[PDB]
RNA sequence: CAGAAGAAGCACCGGCUAACUCCGUGCCAGCAGCCGCGGUAAUACGGAGGGUGCAAGCGUUAAUCGGAAUUACUGGGCGUAA
């Protein structure tokens, strides 16, 4: 069968592919290429864990200096037939998660989003919230909703580790009696398709959750 | 070392008013008696042999507001004492200043001769005794503090009390606010409602 | 340009109250928030420690709302504070005078004070960075990256090739390939990636400040 | 000996010290012992709101 | 003298065994003294509501005797169960 990996990992795959091939535009000595192509080589067949002969025609195209941008494309389509998507909850499921937010609405997610999407978060003008919704190591659907800044900076996202666009997230914590809450929030890219793209590791995602 | 949470609740699950209450207004205005507490009260399961001792204990510990321990030290003392170990533990519980005090009539409830019996307000003999599990010995004579005359509570429960059948076993005087514990009360004072012999057993177990 | 933040180096109580007469109307908002350093990473906490009939309940999300724009806003350079913890420890008000705005300015009143009393400092973004190059032009690697001011945590030798692995600021950072491709001959490369946000040296951050000033 | 380590997830790596109790786990031939959570290295288990005491979870 | 002020938790709820539902999960994750439970309507897993038992303790582990008339003196057996 053909192998299954996660979205953040496909993404480290694009990454270490672009940055594999960076080295053959730049670095003129063929040893120093020659160390990066394995170490790439190792990378994506790690991730992989197994490599069929349609990874290994890819390997072999990202191995040669002669590789391109076209061929990179290509690579990365078949890299992306590999990936599973995230798997969407029920409309019904969705409201019981969300069972504080009565009658919450989603929107539409692309497919292939959805088989790059580490996590699903979407945002509410009106709410002035982030909804995220992800499967944890447990594998069980969270999902949480925080207040996200109308204000928008350029800043490293914290679920990405990447520059970007972001907007400051807060998720309050329950009210008691006396009407005392916490509120414990990071700036993150506003958009959740933008960062689930640049985002490479899934605990980047669980450490930002923890902190919430 | 005391329960605090609601009073009504431990009666609904025996079933039967344990005088948690004054008895100003009917039990029944107050809680549904005959439903048990929760969400699945109202449905009645079916009650094991041990279900059945485990419940006649519990009651009368509820009615003597006993935890456990001290529970099973009387017991074990009604068993070390001579005669019916059944009786005898009902003496105990009878003889405990907390009881006498409610049954003097100083006390509403027995949870308030506690507090009347913790904060110092009872003499037994002239001398202030802060103990509930104090017990008293025939012959003893147990008076309200002068100064504890003055409360309010103390009057409204000598009202109640003349509701309430008068123990034999104790004479009491109103306005003087004194009572003579002259005997141990009989088997046959006590309520036939509780079952001695289910306490024994479970003990026994 | 590089991103910098700012936080507060040491933890304050403080007080800011707000009393003015805007179109006829008396507006009088007080909030007493303590300002303490959080954890790297940890970002902006608020804590409501109002138990209640000191804030009126309407005004207490006006006031985190204040606060989270004033952090925005920044308090030294204009860099967005970060790392710093807010609780509304005391509150005072008036029926008629109080106001969602006059609180919300308030709790900017409280956060400026904070801000005398909070020592807060610049941030910059830390890049670790592992360059691959020939042993020979190792040393050379070693100097470039004690000039931008980084730090070599360690040193890995792959075949031919040497690893090195630092912690270079972003600013000091831009330009390194065009000094890495002449230290090695082209025959070097290297990967940059964010780490951390680390204060700016005080000599530097004292510019930075004068050059958003002015 | 072997020892089986109770809850949901584990912090355990080679070379850590932890302290193990008696508890055979039936279905598990030759684990005649239990993993103490939350002593030592060992970690209680997270988001655990009963039983708190026996996966070594402090009150929430 | 002042003031309810300053003072409640822990385990358990399939049967044995006192105490039940909902939701999530779907032979997974887990539970478990024993018998067992979990593959889409789980009182057995995890959470919640309700309940039960104890209470400044409550559980767990280890350890001894008991139940064990299962070394039988009290007080067992031996055709076919040893
Ligand atoms: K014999
Ligand atoms: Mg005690
Ligand atoms: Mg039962
Ligand atoms: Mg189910
Ligand atoms: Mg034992
Ligand atoms: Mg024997
Ligand atoms: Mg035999
Ligand atoms: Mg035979
Ligand atoms: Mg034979």
């Amino acid at each position: 069968m053909k192998t299954m990996i996660y979205p953040h990992q496909y993404n480290y795959i694009r990454s270490v592919i672009l940055r594999l091939k960076n080295v053959y535009k730049t670095v003129n000595d063929k040893e120093t290429v020659k160390v990066i192509q394995s170490e790439t080589y190792n990378d994506i067949n790690e991730i992989f864990g197994h490599i069929d002969d349609d990874i290994e025609e890819s390997l072999k195209v990202l191995m040669n200096i002669r590789l391109s941008n076209k061929e990179i494309e290509a690579i990365l389509n078949k890299f992306l037939e590999y990936v599973v998507p995230f798997e969407l909850p029920s409309p019904q499921k969705l409201q019981k998660v969300f069972k504080k937010v009565k009658k919450i609405k989603i929107p539409q997610f692309e497919e292939y989003d959805l088989k790059v999407s580490s996590f699903v978060g979407w945002n509410e003008l009106a709410s002035n919230r982030k909804y995220i919704i992800y499967y944890d190591e447990k594998k069980q659907l969270k999902g949480l909703y925080g207040e996200i800044s109308n204000q928008v900076v350029k800043g490293f996202c914290t679920i990405c580790n990447k520059e970007s666009n972001v907007s400051l997230f807060m998720k309050k914590s329950k009210t008691n009696s006396d009407g005392q809450y916490v509120k414990k929030g990071d700036y993150i890219c506003r958009d959740s398709i933008h960062c689930n793209k640049q985002l490479t590791d899934i605990n980047q995602f669980y450490n930002f959750i923890d902190k919430l | 070392a005391r329960y605090l949470g609601p009073k009504l609740k431990l009666s609904r699950r025996e079933g039967t008013d344990l005088f948690l209450k004054s008895g100003v207004r009917a039990i029944d205005t107050k809680c549904k008696i005959e439903q048990a507490p929760g969400q699945h009260g109202a449905r009645k399961p079916r009650l094991s042999d041990y279900g059945v001792q485990l419940r006649e204990k519990q009651k009368v510990r509820r009615i003597y507001g006993v935890l456990e321990r001290q529970f099973r030290n009387y017991y074990k003392e009604a068993a070390r004492l001579k005669g019916n170990t059944g009786e005898n533990l009902l003496a105990l519980l009878e003889g405990r200043l907390d009881n006498v005090v409610y049954r003097m009539g100083f006390g509403a409830t027995r949870a308030e001769a506690r507090q009347l019996v913790s904060h110092k307000a009872i003499m037994v003999n002239g001398r202030v005794v802060n103990i509930a599990s104090y017990q008293v010995s025939p012959n003893d004579v147990v008076s309200i503090r002068e100064k504890a005359k003055k409360q309010s509570r103390v009057k409204a429960a000598l009202e109640l009390a003349e509701q309430r059948e008068k123990p034999t076993w104790l004479e009491v005087d109103a306005g003087k606010m004194e009572g003579t514990f002259k005997r141990k009360p009989e088997r046959s004072d006590l309520s036939a409602d509780i079952n001695e012999h289910l306490i024994v057993e479970l003990y026994s177990k | 340009m590089v991103s910098y933040r700012e936080t507060f180096k040491s933890s304050a109580q403080v007080q800011g109250k707000f009393s003015r007469q805007s179109g006829g109307r008396g507006q009088y908002g007080d909030v007493h928030i303590e300002f303490t350093p959080n954890e790297t990473g940890a970002g902006f906490e608020f804590e409501n420690a109002i138990v209640g009939g000191v804030v009126p309940r309407e005004y207490i999300p006006s006031v985190e709302a204040g606060l989270k724009d004033a952090m925005e806003n920044g308090v030294l350079a204009g860099y967005p504070l970060i790392d710093v913890k807010a609780k509304l420890y005391d509150g005072s008000y008036h029926d008629v005078d109080s106001s969602e705005m006059a609180f919300k300015i308030a709790a900017s009143l409280a956060l400026k004070e904070a801000a005398k009393k909070c020592d807060p400092v610049i941030l910059e973004p830390m890049m670790k960075v592992t360059i691959e190059m020939p042993e020979e032009y190792m040393g050379d690697i070693m100097g470039d990256v004690t000039s931008r001011r980084g730090r070599v945590d360690g040193m890995e030798p792959r075949g031919n090739a040497q690893v090195v692995n630092a912690y270079v600021p972003l600013s000091e950072m831009f330009g390194y390939a065009t000094s890495l491709r002449s230290n090695t001959q082209g025959r070097g490369t290297y990967t940059m990636y964010f780490d951390h946000y680390a204060e700016v040296p005080k000599s530097i951050a004292e510019d930075i400040i004068k050059k958003n000033k002015g | 000996v072997t020892s089986y380590i109770g809850g949901e997830g584990h912090n355990l790596q080679e070379h850590s010290v932890i302290l193990i109790r008696g508890g055979r786990v039936k279905d598990l031939p030759g684990v005649r012992y239990h993993t103490v959570r939350g002593a030592l290295d060992c970690s209680g288990v997270k988001d655990r709101k009963q039983a708190r005491s026996k996966y070594g979870v402090k009150r929430p």
